[PDB]
RNA sequence: CGUCGGGCCCGGGGGGCCACGCGUCCCCCGCGAGCGCACGGGGUCGGCGGCGAUGUCGGCUACCCACCCGACCCGUCUUGA
RNA sequence: GCCGGCAGUCGGCAGAGCGAGAAAGAGAGUGGCGCGGACGCUACGCCGCGACGAGUAGGAGGGCCGCUGCGGUGAGCCUUG
């Protein structure tokens, strides 16, 4: 009857300074702030939860207007808790700064 | 169900957006089809970033997946029964497509028939 | 060279033996025993400077 | 006419055997072992006797046809897989099941079975959880276990229990099982205190709390 | 063809070189031995400590 | 007719498969005995170093009669000098490595290309991590990888070459035949230096990685391949 | 001959019809009707054709004589198949492979006169 | 004197070997067949779960809007727009 | 680019191959029940490997890109458009 999800926010793409590769995201979980303890969250399930104005089908459950987009966690990103994700579809890049959920049942400890 | 292809494979297209002639957006003059530019200092020409891109050989389909429906059919012009049984052979990979100048009189008996040489139409009402 | 070249393929001839004939480029150094006799290699040392001008 | 016997080099590395072919020589004892050199069916009819053919030949063929696929050779189907387990999985052990309805709820492990999907059973008294089967990857397995090696597991269970057929009415051979195990597990959790109520209580994250950070 | 890595695939590399299976069957149970007499030598230290 | 003809299929299948596995055998064998040769010269050079500190001597090694060239830089604006040679050693990638043996024309070759390259002498396992994992033969003009013997007997196999090892042991110790083998492996397209490279620009004695990597090679070729 | 009016028809025919991306040929005798040097009814001397019968029900198999060219008339023979779509097949499988007539065609006319018999026949529900 | 040296580790009085047959002479000290597992010439499952006829599914393009990054107006003369 | 391969679909007029380390033949002789076998090859076609792919002035090739009219050709379309 709690949370089963972590705390992420989408920080932005990856890129470098004149160039933006929309393909891959740059998360933050805030709990993480260092690269030898991002093991766990490797290949965890990351899903951006919002909800727009039309109505959508929902399974195991009555359609809602709340609607996602499923991704995964790729691998670390430089040594301060930044992690790399791979989305289905790219992000709509208004979700910068907005806390999205990662999860755990992609688990292996 | 409907009358699907022999064999489906997953069509991918590497560029789904239309190639859009440079400054085609400001003048009402020119129009959407690709002319290459030709001038000697062209951002489009020389390739600068954040640009429009250019059509070369690169975004050629596969020749597997070149030239299908959405269905998986590749089309062909139809202009009246006797053009119609030719595809009597090919109805598993390609689908029979009417065209814009058949009367609606004669329409209706190629639909018909079609359907007994079980060959998909992409058109199978327009007239009525 | 030639003349001298034709002097080892007739000789030889009757014993069948490749002799190296075609001239080769300086080969490795063919590792071998350096020695010295008792006395150990003396230290070598970088001069001060001083201005000669 | 011969009992087959099993391999006699054991397994040393997987595709490597830990004697030689030369040992093996002496092993197998080849130097003492050494050796040198339908579709008619006649049928009487009240005319004579008639000859069918079974697999006759079709009525009807199609217009075109794909040619056969190249033949692959480790492509093993779902059923003959090797299945693993975690080592910190082990029966008895109390997991955490996420992705199902039973969310965060504290679940007992029983066993593994052919397919792979895992015997789990958190009594239904306690976390209303029937005899159900979960997968290995959406289960947290907490490091709390119960001696569990001395109980009687019904053996009529299995993969094709769990399998839905197709409102769903619960068997009385579900309640018949649910008891026979819930008189089994159920005492024995009971002895180490605490666990009880643990199991009836929720697994969730809060404030200051970081899953890569705690233990379970 | 698909090149397949000699280095991690061990049957690929038993069709360019067939003598890399002893290879492979030498210095396993090289190590296995050194390791079986190394921790009984550990053991002996035990038996000093003991003692 | 074909009762005697049945004959003909079966005992020629039974010839080549008997002929198949008598080169399997020297296959076998040769390999064992390089193993030996390969333990041979390794632990000859430290039977040869601990006998000259015995006394009051030393025994100078000898340099290694070959090295692996390694082109790191690009090819724009390069010399034209430096451009032949570059070309000379099949070494028009960068990142691209080939085998060189050593002799006066070498080094003097060597020694006007160093910004351009980074070479140095490998060592017994580093060429098998190249003939393995990233040898590819020219055949028939054709970058072949090296994916059965046979592909080796059929262009080096009349020179006593037919197999990986019959091949590196040509290369590693630079034989009498060492000409063709060198030319029917492709350049290597090595990847780029995982970890990363240093300076690319000044030479290996000031910090940099271009020139003489006399003994560091084997450090940088586990990052290429 | 055969190989010489090959290179004649193959690109100005009357049958022939590209029409976006495609070639097919609508020549009489011509199963498959590919523009293609072995599927042609006409520059052969031995020609293998399947056609829907008049009366709508069953398939009259076209035989070319080879005794007599340049006689139109005379010089292609029908025979009507009506059987009970299994010997139908069986039938025209005979008339290839028994007879040793230009046995390329042996198994797609049997594909031509397969399509044909469920044309003949209820279509749909 | 030294070498876990080199000669299939020359030769004589506990562990690994892709070494296996019978008969004759000299020198030296060409078909045996049978099935199975698989690091083997490029993916399969002989594995499944849901939501759907009056509000939902898919529509990469195509109409509009929102956000991130990039992005100076085309042709010409010119070494240079 | 390959001295590239494919006329071999040679079927009770039959025996279904020439990827295989090594210059040449699955060659002829003469004494001691069940009728069966997927695709193909517009050879200006089909299929297999390897390498490469920037570009001004400029040159070459392919357009089943497009417009107009003419000789043939589609038992072509069209007042039910």
């Amino acid at each position: 009857s709690g949370r089963l999800w972590c705390k992420a926010i989408f920080a932005g793409y990856k890129r470098g300074l004149r160039n933006q590769r929309e393909h891959t995201a740059l998360l933050k979980i805030e709990g993480v702030y260092a690269r030898d303890e991002t093991e766990f969250y490797l290949g965890k399930r990351c899903a951006y939860v919002y909800k727009a104005k039309n109505n959508t089908v929902t399974p195991g459950g009555k359609p809602n207007k709340t609607r996602v987009i499923w991704g995964k966690v790729t691998r670390a990103h430089g040594n301060s808790g930044m992690v790399r994700a791979k989305f289905r579809s790219n992000l709509p890049a208004k979700a910068i700064g907005h806390r999205i959920r990662v999860m755990l049942y992609p688990s292996r400890i | 169900a409907a009358l699907r292809p022999l064999v489906k494979p997953k069509i991918v297209k590497k560029r789904t957006k239309k190639f859009i002639r440079h400054q085609s957006d400001r003048y009402v003059k020119i129009k959407r089809n690709w002319r290459k530019p030709r001038g000697i200092d062209n951002r489009v020409r020389r390739r600068f970033k954040g640009q429009i891109l250019m059509p070369n050989i690169g975004y050629g389909s596969n020749k597997k997946t070149k030239h299908m429906l959405p269905s998986g059919f590749r089309k062909f012009l139809v202009h009246n029964v006797k053009e119609l049984e030719v595809l009597l052979m090919c109805n598993k990979s390609y689908c029979a497509e009417i065209a814009h100048n058949v009367s609606s009189k004669n329409r209706k008996a190629i639909v018909e028939r079609a359907a007994q040489l079980a060959i998909r139409v992409t058109n199978p009402n327009a007239r009525l | 060279r030639v003349k001298e070249n034709d002097q080892k393929k007739k000789e030889a001839k009757e014993k069948g033996t490749w002799v190296q004939l075609k001239r080769q480029p300086a080969p490795p150094r063919e590792a071998h025993f350096v020695r010295t006799n008792g006395k150990e290699p003396e230290l070598l040392e970088p001069i001060p400077y001083e201005f000669m001008a | 006419k011969g009992k087959p016997h099993c391999s006699r080099n054991p397994v040393l590395v997987r595709g490597i055997g830990r004697y030689s072919r030369s040992a093996m020589y002496s092993r197998k004892a080849l130097y003492k072992r050494k050796y040198a050199a339908l579709a008619t069916v006649t049928k009487p009819v009240g005319g004579g006797t008639r000859v069918v053919k079974l697999r006759k030949m079709p009525r009807y063929y199609p217009t075109e046809d794909v040619p056969r696929k190249l033949l692959s050779h480790g492509k093993k189907p779902f059923s003959q897989h090797v299945r693993k387990l975690r080592a910190s999985i082990t029966p008895g052990t109390i997991l955490i099941i996420l992705t199902g309805r039973h969310r965060g709820k504290r679940v007992v492990f029983l066993k593994q079975l052919s397919s792979g999907l895992l015997l789990v059973t958190g009594p239904l008294s306690l976390n209303r959880v029937p005899l159900r089967r979960t997968h290995q990857k959406f289960v947290i397995a907490t490091s709390t276990k119960i001696d569990i090696s001395g109980v009687k597991i019904p053996k009529h269970l299995t993969d094709a229990y769990f399998k839905k057929k197709k409102k769903y009415e619960i068997t009385e051979q579900r309640k018949v099982d649910q008891k026979a195990v819930d008189s089994q597990i159920l005492p024995k959790i009971k002895a180490v205190p605490q666990l009880q109520g643990y199991l009836r209580s929720v697994f969730a994250l809060t404030n200051g709390v970081y899953p890569h950070k705690l233990v379970f | 063809v698909l090149k397949k890595n000699p280095l991690k695939n061990l049957r690929i590399m038993l069709k360019l070189n067939p003598y890399a299976k002893t290879m492979r069957r030498n210095t396993i149970l090289r190590q296995a031995r050194n390791h079986k007499l190394r921790v009984e030598r550990a053991a002996a230290a035990l038996a000093a400590k003991s003692d | 007719n074909f009762a005697e003809l049945k004959i003909k299929r079966l005992r020629k299948k039974f010839a080549q498969k008997m002929l198949r596995k008598a080169r399997r055998k020297l296959i076998y064998e040769k390999a064992k005995h390089y193993h030996k040769e390969y333990r041979q010269m390794y632990r000859t050079e430290i039977r040869m170093a601990r006998m000259a500190r015995k006394a009051g001597n030393f025994y100078v090694p000898a340099e290694p009669k070959l090295a692996f060239v390694i082109r790191i830089r690009g090819i724009n604006g390069v010399s034209p000098k430096v451009r032949k040679v570059l070309q000379l050693l099949r070494l028009r990638q960068i990142f691209n490595g080939t085998f060189v043996k050593l002799n006066k024309a070498s080094i003097n070759m060597l020694r006007i290309v160093e910004p351009y390259i980074a070479w140095g002498y490998p060592n017994l396992k580093s060429v098998n991590e190249l003939i393995y994992k990233r040898g590819y033969g020219k055949i028939n003009k054709k970058r072949i990888a090296l994916t059965d013997n046979a592909l080796i007997a059929r262009s080096l196999g009349k020179y006593g070459i037919i197999c990986m090892e019959d091949l590196i042991h040509e290369i590693y110790t630079v034989g009498k035949r060492f000409k063709e083998a060198n030319n029917f492996l492709w350049p290597f397209k090595l990847s780029s230096p995982r970890g990363g490279m240093k300076k690319k620009t000044t030479h290996f004695v000031e910090g940099e990685d271009a020139g003489n990597r006399e003994d560091q090679i084997n450090r940088l070729i586990r990052r290429m391949n | 001959s055969a190989h010489l009016q090959w290179m004649v028809v193959r690109n100005c025919s009357s049958f022939l019809i590209k029409r976006n991306k495609q070639t097919y040929s609508t020549e009489p005798n011509n199963l498959k009707a590919r523009n293609s040097f072995r599927y042609n009814g006409l520059i052969h001397r031995k020609t293998v054709g399947v056609e829907p019968a008049a009366d709508g029900k069953g398939v009259v198999v076209v035989m070319k004589r080879r005794s007599g060219q340049r006689k139109p008339a005379t010089s292609y023979v029908r025979t009507t198949i009506n059987k009970n779509a299994r010997a139908t097949l069986s039938s025209i499988r005979h008339m290839i492979r028994k007879n040793k007539y230009h046995p390329d065609l042996r198994m797609a006319a049997i594909r031509r006169a397969s399509a044909i018999l469920r044309s003949q026949k209820p279509v749909m529900v």
